[PDB]
């Protein structure tokens, strides 16, 4: 179901209409904590003595009603950035003492407007009382996706709506939101109360905004049609912006009084809860994926560091990866034993990094699938792990597999392979070293053999999302330097951002590696052409591996391998956020670095301004060789 | 205390207006406390006010009163907190006030009402930013005009042309309206972009001499075929909230403001009388039909001052 609430501007009796829109079917309200229309003053006499109470009392609801029922709304005549400076003052002054009243009552939202361009006041005296005392409140900030003067009827004869489009005018809105948040320093306190019109800006807006951080969507009664019943409807438009915005999960917002008086209020309400359970159901890797929304997850040593059962336990789990890697062992094995051979070939098969045996089972299915025949060698580093596969070979496999407990750069092989089987890979193809692993591994294949997987390439494309950079911003430690958390990738299911550029190929392995030389260094430039204005916050990093042949694996969006829930993307942030123009190109440059001991990305961008290299020498992160 | 009249008036003093006859009509707000409602008060002895027991008619509204106007003589439209205008109707004894309409057409407070010349319709202006115009007889909206960026703060209907009225907002427009035109409103005055204007009133004499008062404690003199601003006084020290022509031959105007006095100026906008007696904002000021020299003040105070005027 749909989460919503009641905006109202006027409230008679605190209790009775709390009551009404609780029966309607709303979650909470949205009401004013001081009465709108109650100026009131500070400085001079006599106003100033005004005997009080000043607004009405917490008791007339529990703390738990505050708490998780009401959201405050700034008095409508509070002007922090009037050109007047008594207006001004008066104005900080009731401003400060109307969010102390929420904080006072633990109110869980508080809505504050942007609805001019000038709020450099309004922001400061937020950004003051968010560092006073001590309150994990929200706020809204409510700014529409079309500002009011440009949605005013045509009907000055002296002041015509100028009808030639301007690509940058239709997108003050949104400048308005970035130039506030800026002031406030991304705040994770201050999100976005987006108000959406009967008009739906051009389509290029909407666009953004889904990277920004919005808790909630307000829809005005006055931009609902009515239908062939008489009943409050939305256009077609209008509902896939709603659909958008589910998919987000934010809260929506009715504002207005009813424009249907045939029927009760919560219609409105019965109209949104149709278009949600209307939505499509979760797809398989929606399944999995549901808790793990903009979730950052550090980065992890796939060779200094040993993998805990449950990891093994949840992607065993993957309804693709395996049968792909069984389908890629059963075509390679029919083309390397013809049939009249099929009894007097025994290929010799090693499985080079077994984890608990899934990739093992695989490639005995695919034997019994081609009628071939195998020998199996089972390696693996993870000596818990090693407990499994030594237990599956006594209980079931017998002695067709060979359970090896080492590095296989390490192991000296009784016997050369025509496959080794890996699967080696991180998020963004090479970031678990399966090029050195392998590298070290392939003087004991045999010199026509195959390495399943024969080839991975990783893809970047860059990204707009205030969200993400906050939770990066938010991993700052104690102990180590203070923009470390910056200068390393996390792997995370990237959600609330927006993607400013198609994905390009970035870095490439083949194995085996008959290079003479081998080098697995790389140096890597890339452009990418942006159509929009934004500000870009990273680069979200992607992967397509080639098992055998048209066997393949992806987390590219394009070319997604349907239910792999196993790698999600990987993201590389940047210090600073930087503002791209429509038409502009965006150049980074990445560098794959190593020694002996670790291999680690460097990178910058370097268009249409420069970044600071990051994560040089690996200062910051670097995965163990 | 007279049958369905409340035993309490609500502490904030809206408006007040003499009708012909010589009584007083009162509009009340409950700003804080429990219960943020609003009542009206029929005052036939306008020395009683604001004494509950001492009136002829009273009735609680819903909502708070954000503006009321006279409806002929026993009509009074109401711009309520709700977003409904409302008209309540007089007693024929004049001894109840009953409601006849309440229509919730605005989206947000409904802040400014006025009756058109011929007394058939009327304009509202809302914080919803819309102005709209209504059949008082057959109680709807003819029109609605999304002409201003934000909120609208006073709408002034024409002494004599029913289709022509002056309306201000917090967009730094005055309109001129003139509903025969196919583009209705027109923007005037401001002649180089001032500060906001917050009240406006009609000549009641030349049809098209109009002043505004702004939120710096100006009020302006405007022409509105020379459209120059004529002159202009520093008459407050806060917001100009409303602004009063006498009935007298030669008009006299009383301006009020949220420095919490009342000041009385000729036609050249020069200071006559000025009156401290509130102690809190000055909400409305009307002059006396019987006796022109009497002027009555309410405030946030609860005091109905009565002035004499040279
Ligand atoms: O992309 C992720 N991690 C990077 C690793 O390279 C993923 N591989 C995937 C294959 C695999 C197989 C056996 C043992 C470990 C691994 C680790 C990731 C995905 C995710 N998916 C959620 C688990 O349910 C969906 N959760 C947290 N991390
Ligand atoms: N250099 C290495 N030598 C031996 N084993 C390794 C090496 N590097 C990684 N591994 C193991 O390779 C496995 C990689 C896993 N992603 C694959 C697990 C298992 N084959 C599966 O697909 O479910 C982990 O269990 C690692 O412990």
């Amino acid at each position: 179901r749909v989460s919503s609430g009641r905006d109202l501007n006027c409230v008679p009796e605190i209790a009775d209409t709390l009551g009404a829109v609780a029966k309607q079917g709303f979650d909470f309200l949205c009401m004013p904590v001081f009465h709108p229309r109650f100026k009131r003053e500070f400085i001079q006499e006599p106003a100033k003595n005004r005997p009080g109470p000043q607004t009405r009392s917490d008791l007339l609801l529990s703390g738990r009603d505050w708490n998780t029922l009401i959201v405050g709304k700034l008095s409508p005549w509070i002007r922090p950035d009037s050109k007047v400076e008594k207006i001004r003052r008066n104005s900080e002054a009731a401003m400060l003492q109307e969010l102390n009243f929420g904080a006072y009552l633990g109110l869980p939202a508080f809505l504050l407007p942007l609805n001019q361009e000038d709020n450099t006041n309004l922001a400061r005296v937020l950004t003051n009382h968010i560092h006073t005392g001590h309150h994990s409140s929200m706020f809204w900030m409510r700014v529409p996706l079309v500002a009011p003067e440009d949605l005013r009827d045509d009907i000055i004869e002296n002041a015509p709506t100028t009808h030639t489009e301007e690509y940058s005018g239709e997108e003050k809105t949104w400048m308005w939101w970035h130039n506030f948040r800026t002031l406030c320093d991304y705040s994770k306190r201050i999100a976005v109360a987006l108000e959406i019109g009967a008009d739906l800006p051009s389509n290029h807006v909407i666009d953004r905004w889904l990277g920004e951080p919005i808790k909630a969507a307000i829809l005005p009664t006055s931009i609902f049609l009515t239908n062939k019943k008489g009943f409050p409807v939305l256009s077609k438009m209008h509902q896939r912006l709603i659909f958008r915005l589910l998919k987000l999960e934010v809260q929506f917002i009715i504002t207005g009084t009813n424009h249907h008086s045939e029927k009760e209020f919560c219609s409105y309400l019965q109209y949104l809860e149709y278009l949600s359970q209307n939505r499509p159901p979760p797809n398989a890797y929606e399944l999995f994926a549901k808790g793990y929304e903009d979730y950052l997850q550090s980065p992890l040593q796939p060779l200094m560091d040993n993998l805990e059962s449950q990891t093994y336990e949840v992607f065993e789990k993957d309804p693709i990866k395996y049968s792909q890697y069984q389908q890629a062992i059963y075509k390679c094995l029919l083309d390397r034993v013809p049939e009249e051979e099929k009894d007097t070939n025994v290929q010799v098969l090693m499985v080079l990094g077994a984890g608990r045996g899934p990739l093992v089972n695989a490639s005995l299915r695919a034997a019994k699938q081609a009628d071939r025949r195998i020998k199996l060698y089972a390696v693996e580093k993870n000596p818990n792990a090693v407990v499994t596969l030594e237990n599956w070979q006594f209980e079931e496999w017998g002695s067709q597999v060979t359970v090896v407990s080492s590095d296989m750069r390490e192991w000296v092989a009784p016997e050369k392979a025509d496959i080794i089987v890996s699967e080696l890979l991180g998020s963004f193809a090479d970031n678990e070293l399966s090029p050195e692993c392998l590298d070290g591994a392939q003087h004991f294949l045999k010199d026509d053999g195959v390495s399943i997987p024969g080839e991975y390439t990783s893809f970047l494309a860059p990204i707009s999302s205030s969200k993400l950079y906050n939770e990066v911003r938010a991993c700052r430690e104690k102990d180590r330097d203070p923009e470390a958390q910056f200068e390393m990738p996390y792997v995370v299911r990237l959600h609330n951002f927006h993607q400013l550029s198609a994905p390009q190929p970035c870095f490439t392995f083949s194995h085996p590696n008959r290079d003479p030389m081998i080098d697995n260094n790389r140096y890597c430039t890339l452009e990418f052409p942006v159509e929009v204005n934004t500000v870009l916050h990273g680069f979200a990093g992607y992967f397509e591996t080639v098992l055998y042949q048209d066997i393949t694996l992806s987390i590219r969006p394009e070319t997604h391998s349907p239910g792999m829930f196993s790698w999600f993307p990987i993201l590389f942030p940047i210090k600073q956020p930087i503002t791209v123009r429509e038409g502009q190109t965006i150049c980074v440059r990445f560098w794959r670095c190593s020694n002996s001991k670790k291999v680690w990305y460097e990178w910058a961008v370097t268009a249409p301004v420069c970044s600071a290299i990051h994560n040089p020498t690996g200062r910051s992160y670097t995965i163990g060789l | 205390l007279p049958p369905n009249a409340p035993a309490c008036m609500e502490r904030q003093l809206e408006a007040a207006r003499y009708r012909s006859d010589g009584a007083l009509l009162l509009g009340a707000s409950s700003l804080s406390g429990r219960c943020w409602a609003g009542s009206l008060w029929l005052f036939k002895d306008p020395c009683a006010a604001p004494n509950e027991g001492f009136c002829s008619a009273g009735v609680q509204t819903e909502a708070g009163v954000a503006d009321l106007t006279w409806v002929g003589e026993r009509g009074i439209l109401v711009a309520s907190d709700s977003g409904a205008v409302e008209l309540w109707e007089l007693d024929e004894n004049e001894t109840l006030i009953v409601s006849k309409f309440c229509k919730y057409e605005h989206d947000d407070i409904v802040s400014t009402v006025s009756v058109l010349s011929s007394g058939t319709q009327a304009v509202s202006g809302s914080k919803d930013i819309c102005i709209k115009v209504w059949d008082l007889a057959q109680q709807v909206v003819l029109s609605s005009y999304r002409a201003h960026a934000a909120q609208v703060t006073c709408v002034a209907a024409s002494p004599h042309k029913d289709s022509v009225f002056l309306s201000c907002s917090e967009d730094n427009r005055i309109l001129l309206w003139d509903t025969r035109c196919p583009k209705p409103a027109s923007q005037i005055g401001c002649s180089a972009p001032g500060y906001l204007p917050t009240s406006l009133a009609w000549h009641p004499q030349q049809s098209e001499v109009f002043v505004f008062g702004d939120e710096n404690g100006t009020v302006s003199l405007v022409d509105t075929k020379s459209t120059s601003c004529v002159l202009s006084s520093a008459v407050h020290s806060q917001c100009v909230t409303g602004l009063v022509f006498s009935p007298h031959s030669v008009p006299f105007l009383a301006s009020l403001s949220e420095d919490c006095s009342l000041a009385v100026l000729d036609s050249s906008l020069s200071e006559l009388f000025r009156s401290q007696a509130h102690r809190d904002f000055v909400r409305d000021a009307t002059w006396s039909p019987l006796n022109h020299s009497l002027l009555t003040t309410v405030g946030w105070d609860h005091q109905v001052v009565h002035h004499v005027v040279p």
